[PDB]
């Protein structure tokens, strides 16, 4: 045989998203931002737990974290920065043979299409998640260095070819191929209406002391950076189970549905990576999947 | 009674029933359910489902509801109007939980707060284990879960596409 996974091996996050700060504006003037704050209102009435005969009567004070767009401004502003980091084949942890042979094996990877679908996940608006719903007008601007480019909608899953997304993807692929960094600034504008429901990222609620303790930075509503990166890493259509891009993953799995798209049918990262380095030559789409999950990072050794 | 089909496209980003909730909310505030349009789902297994069917007696054309669901065209599919001899219409059932009835009893019967809690201390606690839908509300500013169950047909309809009495 040949080289197994090392005692320690991991790669670092190469798509670094800033945590989103959400503002409220208008489509008339898109710069008079306000603060979409997260307050608390008391919710009582949720009862009837399992094995409750007489104790299903108390009024639990559950000051849940409500999140609504203000009535004054009828356009949400999701503002965040996206930072592409190069040197996506150098492993910080473990970096050795397995990793170098990986870098020489993944030399013919089409960085252009990875960059294209990376910028597409911003231009389509998958990063809004439940905020893109309820909007007929979506505005996406990419404030990369001294050039702002506007994007309407490109459809979260429908993957056509666009010109300006590709011309951003040129220097994005130039950063991701070798070294260096590029930082592109993102603003997202939607009519949701007055008193509409804005949906930021949730958080850990275990006990029945609250219901939602959503991620807000300094009291202002926020998307988690991991969720924004999850929207970024929705790359895989080389998943041989279907055609609704999954968020790349060593097993292609979501916990939201509970199924695993790439766990077992020779599309694991571990088996195909061992095949990639150990000597088995492979195709372009799954090699690009290895490359994209190497922009994801994670642990790759045991 | 002729009917038209609305299909929610599969989306890993948003919820399949969550799009259905925003479909039902936008079908409320933009008219549609005046007094005759009703909604049934062929896929009552555990959740509401993904395919929406509207069985209005005069007939729902494709042009009126493709502009009504103009905010949902990212993940929707609008079918052709077919015909059906019988649809499985549903009805709205509410859940009563303690303080829903406590503040009602002091208003009508004129009892005290401690008196009203004494009569309802060892009762209530209704929790439906049946398919529900989280459609919110615009007249009263809170969100809630609405429960729908299968029963007999009725002539008239409410503003939620469900049957009355």
């Amino acid at each position: 045989t040949k080289l197994k996974a090392p005692a320690v091996l991991a790669y670092s996050r190469k798509i670094n998203p800033t945590n989103a700060l959400m503002f409220a504006v208008n489509w008339s003037d898109r710069d008079n931002t306000t603060a979409v704050m997260v307050g608390t209102k008391t919710v009582a009435g949720t009862q009837s737990v399992r094995g409750n005969p007489n104790d299903a009567d108390k009024g639990n004070i559950q000051t849940v974290n409500f999140a609504n767009l203000p009535h004054n401004k009828n356009t949400l502003l999701v503002k965040y920065n996206v930072k592409f980091v190069g040197d996506v084949f150098k492993a910080e942890l473990g970096g050795g043979e397995y990793s170098n042979t990986l870098q020489t094996a993944l030399e013919n990877t089409d960085f252009g299409t990875l960059a294209y679908r990376y910028v597409y996940n911003i231009a389509a608006g998958r990063t809004l998640w439940r905020n893109r719903v309820g909007a007929e007008s979506i505005e996406t601007v990419i404030t990369v260095n001294d050039q702002t480019f506007t994007f309407s909608d490109l459809l979260v899953n429908e993957f056509d070819e666009d010109v300006d997304v590709a011309e951003i993807a040129d220097m994005v692929a130039g950063v991701l191929s070798g070294e260096g960094f590029v930082t592109l600034k993102v603003e997202h504008y939607m009519l949701l209406g007055e008193g509409s429901e804005v949906f930021p990222s949730q958080e850990f609620v275990e006990n029945s002391k609250l219901s939602k303790q959503l991620f807000d930075l300094n009291g202002q509503a926020a998307m988690h950076d991991q969720k924004i990166g999850n929207a970024i890493r929705t790359i895989d259509t080389w998943y041989e189970d279907a055609t609704t891009p999954i968020a790349v993953e060593p097993y292609g799995s979501v916990v939201r549905n509970g199924v695993a798209y790439r766990a077992g049918n020779k599309t694991d990262l571990f088996t195909l990576m061992d095949g990639a380095v150990n000597g088995k030559s492979l195709t372009e789409e799954d090699q690009m999947f290895v490359t994209a999950n190497l922009i994801r990072g994670g642990v790759f050794g045991g | 009674y002729n009917t038209i089909s609305i299909t929610v496209v599969d989306a890993d980003d948003v919820g399949v029933n969550f799009v259905v909730s925003k479909v039902l909310s936008t079908l409320h505030n933009k008219g549609i359910f005046n007094g005759e349009v009703g909604v049934t789902f062929p896929r009552m297994d555990k959740n509401v489902g993904d395919i929406i069917t509207l069985f209005s007696k005069t007939g729902v054309d494709r042009k009126v509801l493709t502009s009504t669901l103009n905010t949902l065209t990212d993940f929707i599919h609008i079918g052709k109007p077919k015909e059906a001899d019988k649809v499985k219409t549903y009805r709205k059932v509410d859940t009563k939980s303690k303080g829903k009835l406590i503040r009602r009893c002091i208003k009508r019967k004129g009892v005290s707060a401690e008196t009203a809690e004494s009569l309802y201390g060892n009762y209530k606690g209704e929790k439906c284990k049946l398919p529900y839908i989280v459609v919110n509300s615009k007249s009263t500013g809170q969100r809630f879960s609405m429960f729908l169950e299968e029963c007999e047909n009725s002539e008239k309809f409410n503003s939620y596409g469900l049957c009355i009495v």
